[PDB]
Formats: C-alpha cells, structure tokens, sequence
C-alpha cells in the first residue's frame, strides 16, 4: 500500500507549495486566522465563533501565535501518517480541500481517489462519508466536505469498549 | 473519606433502612438524640463514610427515604432513632401507585423521582469521592419496584463511573402478598439487568426459615427479618469504616466476584445466627463460622446452591481473627466438596478479615456467593408471568396507563435469554 | 485482470470500473519504478 | 480527544529531555578529552624543545 | 475542564521551546570544542612530523 | 552508603512496619526518633538538626486506610508526614485500574519525592522495593514505578522483594491475570527480584516457630530479619563482607534469569533455644533443607547455578568454608555443570537482634540463604495453567478491557511469558 | 542607617499591623533603624485606623502619625487619586518630612499597598509623585498586591491596576510583585493550613520584608544595603519588578523532621512552586538572582548551591548575563511570633530576581482590562469623578510598550 502513498506524495508536493501561497492573501510565509476566513469564504463555508482560534492552535505547536510554512509540512506528513494516531485534523482538511481543487467550486469522483490513497476501504465506507453514487455524480462545495469528515472523527472517536466488549461464546 | 449515600423506597424500603440507621448508630455510638458519647477514636474517625456533623456534635444521617404514602413516613419519625433524619429528605408524594408498577413507572413516577433526584443530587455533592449508593427495595410492590427502578436508571446515567448496590427482596409463590407479583418482578428485573452495577437478591421465604429454625423465634415480627437484613448490610461496608488485616471495599467485591457484567445478581448468608438456648453452648472459631456460614439452610435466598454449581464467593470477617484460618478454611470447604464449584476459574472463593466485631459479639461473617441455581427463581416467576400474559389478565391498568404489548415480549425475551446465558456458563 | 471483467468497458451504465482503473494506476507507476530500479541496476 | 493530544505532546517533551541529557555527557566528556589532548601536545612540544637543543650542541 | 486541559497543553509546548533554545547553543558549543579538537591535532601532528626531520638529519650529518 | 525502601500497597507497608520497628530496636532510637562515630545507622536515617533520625522509605498506597493507622501509631514523630503516600480510592485488585487508571496520577508524586530522597544520599547503593504481585496497587503502579525508575536511573540497582501468589493458599480470585501482565515488566526493569511465597512463611512457622495460628504479623517479622541480614553487611564491618552490587554479578548468569529462593536459618523457638547448641556446621546444613524456604517449590526438580551464603554472629572463615566443601561433595544437591564453584560466602559480626513480643528466639548466630536454581521454571508453568484456564473463555477480561487494556497484551504477554519458560529450559539443558 | 515605612489603604496598614508586631517583638543601638515607630499608617476610611488606635499597641505610635480621612475612595483610582486623595496627601506629607528631619543616614523610604482598591492605587500613586519630587535621589521600596487571575474580590480591579502601574513605573525604583492567589497556594500546599485568612499572608510578608532588612539591622558575614538591590538587580531603568520568594515556608511538623541546609533551601527557593506571584518562571528567562541569607550560613555553601543552579537545565539564564547572582549573609536567626503559623529555623533564605514571567502577567491583566474597556463598562464612574475618556486609552498604550520591551530584551 506503501506504492500509493509515495507516488500521491511525489506529485502533490508541487501542487501544495502553490496551494500554501494561494492560502496566503498577504504574499508572506505566515498564514494568519485573517487569512482562514478569506478562504473558508472562497470556498463558501461559514466558521463559528471560535472555530478559528482552535484552527490555529491545534496545527501549532513548536511555537505560539500565526503559522509558518515549515509547520505546515510537520502537520501534513503527521496527519497523512496519522491514521491509527487519534489525532487533530482540522487544519488538514481545509488544504486537503484547496489540493484536491482544481474546478474552483469542489471535486467530485476525486474522493475516491482521495479514498483509495488513505486505504481501498469499499463502496458501503464510501456511503458513510459522503452520499455519493457510483453512476451520478452531484454538486459539491466547501460546506459539504469539512462538516463530514470533521463529524466522521467525532463518531470514531466516540465508540470504544466498556461494556460494548462481546467475547466468544462458551 | 468514601461515601455512601442510602436511598430507601417504598414502605419495605422505609422500614429496612429504620432499622438499618438503629443499629449503625449504636456501632458508632450515636444517641437518639444525635450526639456523640463513644470511647474509643476508632469511632469518631470514620463516620464520614455515613454522617455529617451539622452543628455542636450533631451527627445526621446520609440517607433518602421516598414512597407514596404518609404511612411509612409517619410511622419513621414516631420510632426511635426517628428524629436522627433531616426532615428535607423526605421527598414525598401522596397518591400512590397501588401495587401498579405502571403508576410506579409512568404515572407517579414523573412527578416525584425529579424532586427525588433534587436530594440525591446534594446528597452526592455534600461529600467528595463516592464510593457508591445504597437502594433499598421490594420488586412485588410498585411504589418500591417502579419507583426505585426508574430512579436506578436515572442515576445511572447522571453517575455511571460510580458502585451502586440494591438490596431487593423478590416475592417467591409461597409467600404470595400481591396478585401481580410475577408482572413486577419481571420488568423490576429486566430494568436490573441493564442499571444496577451489582444486585443482591433476598426474599421473604428464607427470612421465615432462619427465625424458624435457627433463631427459634415465637412471634417474628418484621422487626426481626429488619434487624436481621440490618446486620447483613453493615457488614458489607465494615471494611471502609475500620481498619483490618485485609481489606475489601465494594469495588473490590464487585471486579473479584462477578465473571460476565449481566450475571451480577448473588445469594447471601450471615454468621453468626444462634438461638439463646445455644448462645451459650457455642464455641467462636473460624472453622465453626464456616460451616455455618456455606450452610444450605442458612442462605438469605430461597434458593439451593447446591441444586447447582458455584461460580464465585466471597466472605467478610468481622473480629480479631489469625488470616492463616481464614485461608485454609475456605481452601478445605473447596477441596471436599469439589463438585459444586466452577471448574474453569481456581480459587473461587475471595476472603477478607475487618478487626472490628459487631457490638455483643466476639466474632462475626458475612457470605456472598454468587452461584449459577439462581435461574430457578428467574424461571419460577417467568412461567407464572407467561401464565397470565398469554390470557391478558390484568392488563387493562398496564396497556391503559402506558406500556404496549412489545414491553411485555420484551421482558419475557430479557428473561429467557438471561436464563439461557446462566445455563450456558454453569 | 482488468480486461477480464464482467462489466462492459464502453457502457456508463455501470461506472464500477472506476474502482479498477485507479487499482490500474498504482500498478502501472510500480511498473515504472520497478524498471527505473532495473535501469539503476544495471549499471 | 485533548485528553490524548496531551499524552501526544508529553511524549515530544520527555524525548526532548532525555535528548538535553544525552547532550550535556557530550559536553562534559568532550572537555576532558581537551584536558588530556592538550597534555599530549606538551608533552611532544617539550619533546622537540629538548629536541633542537641537542642538535644545536652537536652541530658547534 | 477543556479549558483547564488545554492550559496544560500549553505549558509543555511552552517547557519545550526553552530546552530546544538549549539544546541550539550546546551543539554550538559543541562544534566549537570540535572544530578545535581538530585544529589542535593538526598542530601535534606538526610538532611530530618536525621531530622525525630534526632526528633524520642529525643522524645522517654525524 | 545509602539506600531506600519503597513500600508499595498494603502488604507492601505492613513489611515496612515490621521491618522499621526492628531496625530502630537495632539502633538504640526511639520511638519518638532521638537517641538517649556510630554512622551505622546512617545507610537508613539522615541525621536531621540535632539528635534526630529519619527514616530513608516512603510508603504509598492507592487506598487510605492502612497508611492512616501509621500516622497516627506509636511512630507519628518517627516517619516526615509527606512520605507516607495515599490516594483517594483503590484499584480494587484491577492491573489495569492500577496501571493505567489511578497510577497514572499517583506515580508522578511518588517520583519526585523519591528524587530529593536520592538527591539527600551520597553514595547510593540501590533501592528496594516491596509489593506483592497478586494486588493491584502492589502489580499495577509497582510494575509502571519500576518503568520510570529505569529511564531515571538505570544503572543504580533496584532490589525488588515480591510476593508471588500461592498456588492453593489464595486470597482473591483475578491475581493469575494480575501476575502475568505485572511480570511481564518485572522481567526487563528490576536488576535482581527475590520472589516470597505465602504457602512456605505460613507453613514454616507451623512446624518451626510452632505457632499454631499466624497472623501477617509473624510473616512481617521474619522477613525483616533477612531483609536485615542483607543489609548488616552495609551496617556493620564483618570478616568477609558482600554488598549490594555483588548479587548483579555473581547471582544473574543471564540478563532473563534473576528469581532467587530465600531461606533463613535458624528458625527456632525460644524453649528449644536452650536445648540445641547452634554452631556454624549444623546451620549450614538447615540452610538447604526445602523445610526452611521462603517459596513453597522444590528445587530437588532443578539444578543451581549459584548460591549467596549471609553468615551473622561469631562465625569465623575456617569452619563455614569447610561446611561449604561438605555441602557440595554431597549427592542430594546437586549443580549445573558449567559452574563449577556454585557459591559466594559473607561472614559479619553481629548477631541479629530480638524484638519485643516477636517470636524468634536469641541465637548466637544466623545464616540467610539465596539461591539461584531451576525449580523456578516450575512455578511459572503451574501459573500458565490456572492463567489460561480462565483466560479461555474471556473470564473476567471485561473489566480490564474496559478500564483500558485490549486484546493485544494478553496475547502478547502471555507469549512472552511462554519464551521465559523457554530460557529457563534451555539453559538447564547440556 | 535608617528606613521609614509608609503603610497605605486597608490592605497596606493590615500588612503594616503585622510588620510592626514582628520588629518590636525582635528588639524585645540596633533598634536605632526603626524606633517610637517611623511610620504613617493612612487611609481615607477611619474603621480600620482606629482599631489600631483602640488596639494594644494603642501607646506604641504616637497619636498624630495615625492618618485617617473622613470618607471612603469608594473602589475608585478617580476618586482616591483626584477627590479624596487632594485632602489626605498634604498632611502625609507633612509628616514625613518632619520623620526625615529627625533622620540623619535616611537609606530609603519603603511604601505598602494593594493596586486593586481605590486609596492604595489613587493616593498611593499620588504620594510617591509627591516623595519623587522632594526626595528624588532616595530609594523607594513598593511591595505591591497585583490582582490575580481568577482569585478576585472587586471587578474593576483591572481599570485600577493598569492605571497605577502606568505611574509604578517611572515612581518607584524597586517594585515587588506579591499576587493573593499566589500566596494562598502557597499557605495550603507548605503551610497545610486549609482555611487561610488575610492574617497568616500579612504575617509571612513581614517574614520577607525583615528579612531583606537584617543587613542593616545586624551585622553579617557579608552585609547588602539597600542601594545593592537597586544596582544588581534592575538591568534597565524600565524593568523592575522582582519575583520574591522564601524558604523555608514549613510547619512546626515537617520542619524537625527535614534536615535545613542551603542547597535544599536554595533549590526550594526557585521552584515555581514556592513563590509570592502566581507566574512561570519556566516560561521565562532570568536576567538576575539576589539570594538573602539569614542563621547559621558559610559562604562556601551559599556558592556551591549557586553554582548547582546555574548548571541545571530546567530553568535557563540570559545571555546577556553570564554572573547572574547577588548573594548576601547575615548572623541573625528569623525570629518567630507566638501564634504565627511558622516554625524556628536555623537558617533561611528569601530570593528577589526578575525574569520574563512578569511580562506574561501585564498581557494577561491587559486583556481582561481591554475587553470591559472597549464598550465602555465602568467608565463613566471615573470620568465622574474627574478623569476623562483619554488616559484610558493612553495607559493601555504604556502597558502595550512594556510588553514590547520584556519580549526584545529576552531575545
Ligand atoms: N506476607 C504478607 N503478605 C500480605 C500481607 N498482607 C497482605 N498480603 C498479601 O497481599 C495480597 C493481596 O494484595 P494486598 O496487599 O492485600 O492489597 P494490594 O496489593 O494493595 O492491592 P489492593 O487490595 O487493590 O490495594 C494477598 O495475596 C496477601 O497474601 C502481609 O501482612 N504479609
Ligand atoms: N495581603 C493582603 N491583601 C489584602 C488585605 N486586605 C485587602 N487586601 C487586598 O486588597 C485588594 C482590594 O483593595 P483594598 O486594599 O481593599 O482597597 P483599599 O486599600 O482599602 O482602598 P479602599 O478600599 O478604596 O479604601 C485585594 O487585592 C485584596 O485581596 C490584607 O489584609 N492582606
Ligand atoms: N422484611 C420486610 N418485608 C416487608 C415488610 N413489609 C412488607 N414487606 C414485603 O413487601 C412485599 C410487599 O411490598 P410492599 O410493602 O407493598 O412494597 P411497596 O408498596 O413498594 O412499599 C411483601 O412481599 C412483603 O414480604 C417489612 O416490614 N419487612
């Protein structure tokens, strides 16, 4: 599964040095929560009252305060790896999204190739992040990937085994 | 340090716990009036665990009573002893369920159990860590059944990191106050089975027998069978209030005693119980304590272990005891009669010795078995509650005030499964 | 493998096969760097 | 989930601190090696000192 | 109780910034120490290949 | 020469009240902690202001009523208040509740107090630690405290005294799952762990210190006296001294294989003290008798690889290395092939002590045993039996699993404890 | 060689009533440096000025050096600073000059009050104006009470606080921190008293002020005035606020069992854990360390534990300061007072140092300020009482520099 992942690796690195500076609105290095907005906006989707202050604080954390380019490869590679990690990822998905943009309004079938990339997972798996259908295809915007995916981690993160434990049977 | 908050419904409830508060008062030498007058420091250093100084050693109890009639409550501050309780805690309705466990449930029970939860919840904030709570109550009654029920679930679900004991007489065919004693005992269990973290199981038979045979009363009164329930509650909680060579709180008993998180309902005994032609010509060792203790006669349950196996055990000793005799006898017990024993779990039996005996006697027990022949009752009251579903007798209160059809396959459905799984891991 | 489906390749009426074309594409690039590393080896 | 981002990054912390550790024994050991190296270099500067002296000696 | 967990977070992050800060200057310190363990042997290095001159050419003169 | 005694659990501090009792009764102090050169009290107590003594120990227990009953016993003014550690509710014979649900907030404390403990000695030898494996608190937090005193330390030895549930003599009913998962670290973290079984004190003290009915307390007693016959070679100057280093030596033929029998002699009531003289041969001798172990096993199935020999009182070389060589000409015991001295001897001056009320008697002189031998190997088999037993059909599994363990520790453990078996094995073999 | 005390608002003269217990009970030529006291207790509500006139020490202070004003500051930096204080500063500072007078080697003055109320902040601010343009050259000593973070009594302590330390800066020439929470901390985790009053806290900070005092009170092994503070300790004229610390803070109990000696001690002395102000001082670094030792100390190991210090890597030292410590050594053991909460020791040690930690703190009361600040909360009861909408704003820009200034001189 190794070969999938370099591969994405090799091509995407390009795509996301420009996706980095097209986030960026003040052409510096530092992405500042002025900037998340902007972008949020771009893609059509409303933050909440804090959901930016979290944004910015989960992402860093080798110092305090705006991001930089050098934290942004630490939380991509992390995040990419992170799979079994039970770790942040509310950072990622906004520039997972830019990457895996290039209609300027969402994507659609490239979910399975953003699917098949994290794992072959199977096509019941996909009916539980999005709706999608193999035969049709939809429209899709920024709102509609960030709030399943970031919903998609609560319900994981939820389940775990108390009394839920079920052992074979005598 | 830990607490323990008690909670009494119903008016078998309300009784059991008079009794019960009596006869902890006198261990840690409490007066009616409240005050303390004991000697010794091992007294007023845990008292914590079951009271609260109010104002110029003024010593209140922790405790809850609840129900439906002014009968029971009456009948509380007019003994003695009856003027210990804070009079905030006696929430209180004035209708009454009727022995209908629906009204206990549905009809009743919404108007009262969040006025209950009001005292129970400032009495679990009063103190710091909690041990557990303490509900005392029928499953043949409605105010004691459908009302400490629907106040189990709850509480589960406000506390669920927390232990939590029933202390629950069942009604058995012999012994038949109530007509629908099988449609209460059914759905009391079947709400047992999913809230309570571990049930003890008591019935009315057992306590005719022991003041029969044993204690050799003339006129056993309900104050005896309290009084003797009494000792049996206190001397499961004797090893936070005193120190011994080998403690055992209630979290411990729970995650030594119970293999499978549904099979959590166990029979117990008490040691010892003498009639007073035969106080005298008794001696007080451990190996006597034990034979009287594991006697088939001598369990607080109408139902025979020895109709089935043994699946874990366990005994609190209470008095200052060698824990080598403690050891070696439960070892023996286990050797010679091998059969009755579960074979794929070694050591069935955990014990634990408390250096504190009950005042007026020089050494005491407590047993708790938890055994595999406590499906005869489970099926003893499903056939008899079959009996009367299949005809729809006496449904009209339940299917009027609330419950449907599917409750009922439900809790046969419960039932049966929870016997079939008993069968399986015997 | 792929050229022994079931479905038909012509026919939208499936749109399964988009599951097989991007299993294709990873084996393709394993190909390619499997004779990259042969060229590296050679030498 | 913070419950664990904190066990996270409690981790990163200690594998910085044993890393400080391991860093301050190579800074210690690294000036004694100074110490005993220097006194090598003596050693062979008072070698050629008493070196060239004799050699002027032969040579008058 | 999030925002207590999230103080404690921040502290360790904030712990870890000054032991980094130290760990920059104990490489620096290092590499100066090291730079010079190799400058040093140089000039032993030196003293000694003089001395196999010097030895040569008195023994060849006599 | 300083070194540290960690109590862990309830049965771990009861040693402790034993064990600290004797060693002021040794010392001529107080109670209250004054006394009404002589450094030897120093390996244990720091000098504090003037004409006072402090114990080098910290007891800690999840639960808080027996570390309670010290504060307030004869010893209130002996121990500093913040040393007896206590939590606030108990893990309830639960490893997982004590490893990864209240030792996680308890054990942190415990370090940092164990720190200015070490940051107090000098010239620290060791540590020792005291728990039994059966319990949570002892297992659970005893296993994680040895984890993190290996990434503090490493290097300083950790004697660990543990209690190893008794095959038939038991008193709870989950110490197989409890043994298992705590042994699994107490294999790579303790340097050398001398293991004491409740079936051999229980039954030696039936037929030689013919007490009839024992409580913990004689149990408690006698294992001080070896705890102090290992140390009185720190104390006091003898003929022939070994320290606490000389075990990681001379005991440990390999990294894996450090579980020592223990056997004290003589064991002798205060009546037949009188009738029997008790020379330096005859001692000898009951020091190998499986009559006077401190684990109920029999090495008789094993071979030894080396044995320690404590020797207390007016003991002189001559005689005791001559008792050695009888010993090793004789068939009934026997030793592994490639050693061929299987033993280091220790000779020291004092006579061990009585305390009032104990029950051993006063003896011109003493030895303690411990051995190294196979018999060990035994003991886990017997142990895998009754752990898989259970395990086979997921007994008791859900409360663990629940407090935080899963599937893979089990598996994993109990396979890893399988492989020690095959060490064990294959080193016996030629 | 002598120092006069001011003592200002409810908090100040509560802290001076258990200073002056602490001084009369030590000298039972000495005495010379502060006796009759050479104090001024004032404030502008009489109710706590005449429970020391009805007290016991009702004939120890002379009658008239007792100032009591007629009505309260009401909570208000405004009222204290504008209203009320333009009546009450004239005669204090009448009297202090007369106090002076009759001194001949004045070392300094030493001002006590709490930042929060209105008396401490207003008319404090508004004397040490005054004190700065008579006396200039002379050292003035203020042990301040900053507001904590989220142990509080009042709500517009923040207006109060920023406003007075927008003065505490260019007034007085050493400034301690002493927060309340901070202390309370420290009474329940060493002092194990579980319900602690305003009492136990007046009482272990006059521990700390007579114990910075002892170098001119009796003579020591190496004794440090009070201009050695002012030198080797304020690197820059706008840095000085100092971190005060003291050990051992021990109970009757724990105390005979420990074993005191300077290098515990010195160690207890920089854990965050022991400190007057709730602040990390891990979160800083320090510029420089002042170590006072009373009892039975040699210097050698004074200078050994200081050397162990400065080679530990869980706190960390500026550049720019490589010989970061001011040690000093007096004879005379802490006294103790029947009643207090501490225990006789042979040997203490109270630490005064300045690190980056407190510019944590000003960021932390600015925001809180900030925010009530901008829909203007509570600012028409200021304006009322003489002040206006401007110096609102331009003290929140002064506080806005200092922040600057901690985060350059760090780097
Ligand atoms: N030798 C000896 N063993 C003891 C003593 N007290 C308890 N034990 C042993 O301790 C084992 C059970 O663990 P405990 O120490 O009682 O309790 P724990 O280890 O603290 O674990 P928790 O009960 O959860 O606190 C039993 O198998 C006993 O054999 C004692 O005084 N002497
Ligand atoms: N340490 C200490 N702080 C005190 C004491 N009394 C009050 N405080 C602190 O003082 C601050 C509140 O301001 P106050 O000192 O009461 O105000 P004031 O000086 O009386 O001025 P006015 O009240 O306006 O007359 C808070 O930080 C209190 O915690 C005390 O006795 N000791
Ligand atoms: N031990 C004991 N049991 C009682 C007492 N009074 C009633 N019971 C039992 O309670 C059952 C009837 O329950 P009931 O008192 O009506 O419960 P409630 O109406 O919910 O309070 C019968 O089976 C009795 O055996 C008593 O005083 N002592």
């Amino acid at each position: 599964a190794a070969a999938r992942e370099r591969y994405a690796r090799k091509n995407e690195q390009n795509e996301l040095e420009r996706a980095f500076n097209t986030i960026d609105s003040k052409g510096d290095k530092k992405i500042d929560a002025e900037e998340l907005t902007e972008l949020f906006l771009r893609l059509g989707h409303k933050p909440k009252r804090g959901e930016v202050e979290d944004m910015i604080w989960e992402v860093d954390e080798d110092c305090d305060g705006c991001i930089s380019l050098l934290e942004f490869q630490t939380l991509y590679t992390r995040c990419r790896d992170d799979k079994t990690g039970y770790e942040p990822r509310g950072l990622f998905n906004v520039v997972e999204f830019v990457m895996n943009d290039k209609n300027n309004q969402g994507f659609i079938t490239l979910e399975e190739a953003m699917q098949i990339m994290y794992l072959r997972y199977g096509r019941a798996e996909l009916d539980m992040q999005l709706e999608q259908v193999f035969g049709t295809a939809d429209l899709n915007s920024g709102k509609i990937l960030t709030l399943t995916e970031f919903l998609h981690c609560l319900h994981t993160n939820q389940v775990k085994q108390l009394l839920n434990r079920v052992t074979a049977k005598t | 340090m830990r607490e323990i908050v008690h909670i009494q419904g119903g008016q078998c409830g309300n009784q059991i716990g008079a009794k019960f508060w009596e006869v902890v008062s006198d261990e840690h030498g409490i007066d009616p009036t409240g005050t303390y007058h004991g000697d010794s420091d091992l007294q007023l250093e845990r008292i914590n665990v079951y009271f609260n100084e109010a104002t110029g050693g003024r010593y209140v109890p922790r405790a809850i009573l609840m129900d439906l009639e002014p009968g029971t409550m009456d009948s509380v501050r007019s003994g003695p002893y009856g003027q210990i309780f804070r009079p905030d805690n006696f929430v209180f309705g004035q209708t009454g369920a009727g022995n209908n466990w629906a009204k206990g449930h549905y009809t009743e029970g919404a108007e009262l159990i969040d006025s209950v939860l009001d005292v129970v919840r400032k009495e679990a904030e009063s103190c710091d860590c909690l041990q557990g709570f303490q509900v005392c109550h029928s499953l043949g009654g409605g105010t004691g059944s459908g009302m400490g029920t629907l106040l189990i679930s709850k509480i589960r679900e406000e506390y669920p990191d927390r232990m939590m004991l029933t202390f629950s007489v069942v009604p058995s065919p012999k012994v038949s106050d109530t007509v629908v004693e099988p449609y209460n005992a059914t759905l009391s269990v079947h709400q047992l089975v999913e809230n309570a973290d571990e049930c003890m199981v008591l019935d009315n038979e057992a306590l005719y027998d022991i003041c029969f045979r044993t204690l050799k009363l003339t006129t056993p009164t309900f104050g005896d069978l309290n009084h003797l329930i009494s000792a049996v509650m206190s001397g499961i909680t004797c090893c936070l209030r005193f120190p011994g060579q080998l403690n055992a709180d209630l979290r411990k008993l729970a995650v030594n005693l119970i293999p499978f998180p549904r099979l959590h309902f166990f029979m117990v005994g008490f040691t010892p119980l003498t009639s007073r032609g035969s106080q005298q010509y008794r001696a007080l060792t451990v190996p006597e304590l034990t034979q009287q203790m594991w006697d088939a006669k001598n369990m607080m349950c109408a139902a025979d272990p020895r109709h089935g196996r043994y699946l874990t055990a366990s005994a609190l000793f209470r008095g200052r005891m060698s824990t080598k005799e403690v050891d070696e006898q439960m070892l023996n017990v286990q050797n010679k009669n091998s059969s009755y024993f579960v074979e794929w779990i070694p050591n069935n039996v955990k014990s634990s010795v408390c250096d504190i005996p009950p005042k007026g006697l020089k050494m005491s027990a407590t047993f708790i078995g938890n055994s595999t022949a406590i499906q005869e009752m489970f099926k003893r009251v499903s056939e008899q509650f079959t009996a009367m579903f299949r005809r729809k007798a006496f449904l009209h209160w339940y299917t009027g005030e609330g419950m449907d059809e599917m409750e009922f396959t439900e809790a046969e459905s419960n039932m049966n499964d929870l016997v079939s799984e008993y069968q399986q891991y015997q | 493998d792929v050229k022994r489906k079931p479905y038909d390749l012509l026919d939208y009426s499936r749109n399964a096969f988009d599951t097989d074309f991007l299993e294709f594409n990873v084996q393709i690039n394993d190909l390619e760097l499997q004779l990259q590393g042969f060229v590296n080896a050679s030498f | 989930l913070y419950y664990l981002l904190g066990e996270r990054t409690r981790r990163e912390h200690l594998a910085m601190d044993m890393k400080v550790r391991a860093s301050q024994q190579l800074k210690k050991d690294s000036a004694d090696d100074l110490y005993t190296l220097t006194a090598h270099f003596n050693e062979m500067r008072a070698a050629k000192e008493q070196a060239e002296r004799e050699l002027a000696r032969m040579k008058r | 109780h999030n925002k207590q967990l999230r103080e404690s977070i921040n502290n360790l992050r904030r712990e870890r910034i000054m032991f980094e800060s130290i760990q920059s200057n104990l490489e620096r310190e290092l590499a100066k120490l090291k730079r010079d363990m190799a400058d040093m042997i140089q000039q032993a290095n030196g003293a000694f290949e003089a001395r196999e001159k010097a030895i040569g050419e008195m023994n060849a003169l006599k | 020469r300083e070194v540290i005694s960690i109590h862990i659990g309830q049965a771990g501090i009861q040693v402790g009240n034993a064990c600290w009792e004797l060693y002021c009764l040794e010392h001529g102090i107080q109670p209250d902690g004054q006394m009404p050169g002589d450094d030897a009290f120093n390996t244990f107590f720091s000098e504090t202001g003037a004409g006072k003594h402090v114990p080098r120990c910290i007891f800690l227990d999840l639960e808080p009523t027996v570390v309670d009953e010290v504060r307030t016993g004869t010893y209130r003014q002996l121990f500093h208040p913040e040393q007896l550690i206590s939590g606030k509710e108990d893990a309830a014979n639960n490893f997982a509740r004590g490893h990864y649900t209240i030792g996680k907030e308890i054990v942190d404390l415990a370090l940092d107090r164990i720190r200015k403990l070490a940051d107090n000695c000098t010239g620290l030898q060791g540590f020792l630690v005291f728990n039994a494996v059966g319990g949570g608190t002892g297992s659970g937090l005893g296993s994680l405290l040895l984890e993190r005193l290996s990434v503090d330390y490493g290097k300083k030895s950790k004697l660990g005294f543990t209690v190893y549930p008794s095959p038939q003599v038991s008193t709870a009913v989950v110490e197989p799952y409890n043994s298992v998962l705590s042994t699994h670290s107490l294999l790579e973290h303790t340097d050398v762990a001398v293991m004491l079984d409740n079936e051999a004190i229980y039954d030696i003290c039936r037929r030689s210190l013919d007490i009839e009915r024992p409580t913990y307390t004689n149990l408690n007693r006698l294992i001080a006296q070896v705890i102090s016959s290992l140390t009185a070679s720190l104390r006091f100057d003898g003929a022939l001294n070994v320290d606490i280093t000389e075990f990681q030596t001379n005991l440990v033929p390999y990294p894996r294989i450090h579980f020592m029998l223990s056997s004290y002699a003589p064991i002798i009531s205060a009546e037949k003290a009188y009738h029997e003289q008790l020379s330096v041969a005859e001692i000898t001798n009951a020091a190998f008798e499986p009559a006077s172990m401190m684990v109920k096993c029999d090495p008789r199935h094993g071979k030894y690889m080396a044995c320690c020999l404590m020797y207390r009182g007016d003991v002189v070389p001559k005689d005791v290395n001559a008792s050695v060589a009888t010993i090793k000409t004789k068939r009934t015991i026997q030793f592994v092939d490639w050693c061929p001295t299987g033993f280091k001897c220790g000779i020291n001056y004092q006579p061990p002590t009585v305390v009032p009320g104990g029950d051993l008697a006063k003896v011109q002189r003493a030895v303690c045993m411990i051995s190294n031998s196979t018999a060990i190997g035994e003991i886990f088999s017997r142990l895998d039996h009754k752990f898989d037993l259970m395990y086979a059909k997921r007994a008791f599994v859900h409360w663990y699993v629940g407090e935080g363990m899963e599937e893979g520790e089990f598996s994993e453990a109990r396979e890893d404890l399988a492989a020690l078996e095959k060490d064990f094995e294959e080193v016996g073999a030629e």
